[PDB]
């Protein structure tokens, strides 16, 4: 394959988890900084498990 | 092409796409005889936003 199976599986794991975080963000008016860190984190993520 | 490691975690690395972009406009001959190995930055690209 041109992907990873598992890595792409993470990819759709942390994807689900990112929606969550967001909405649980959203729920607790959390500041939009800290949101996009999360997500560049959850990103990183995704691409140290790649 | 010489090789390009890219993850496209952040929305930054557009600058890639943008760069095969400028090389299909100003060179789209030598763009025509390397655009597989090109197409395999972009499945990445695609795979990772799409």
């Amino acid at each position: 394959t041109v992907t990873n199976e598992f890595a792409s599986r993470f990819r759709t794991i942390v994807a689900t988890l990112a929606n969550v975080v967001n909405e649980r963000a959203v729920q607790d008016d959390m500041q939009k900084a800290t949101r996009s860190c999360t997500k560049q984190w959850l990103r990183h993520l995704e691409t140290q498990f790649d | 092409l010489k090789k390009i490691a890219e993850s496209f975690e952040d929305p930054s690395s557009i600058v890639v796409v943008l760069e095969f972009i400028l090389f299909a406009l100003f060179f789209p001959t030598e763009f025509n005889r390397i655009k597989g190995d090109i197409q395999n930055v972009l499945l990445l690209f695609f795979s990772r936003w799409y």
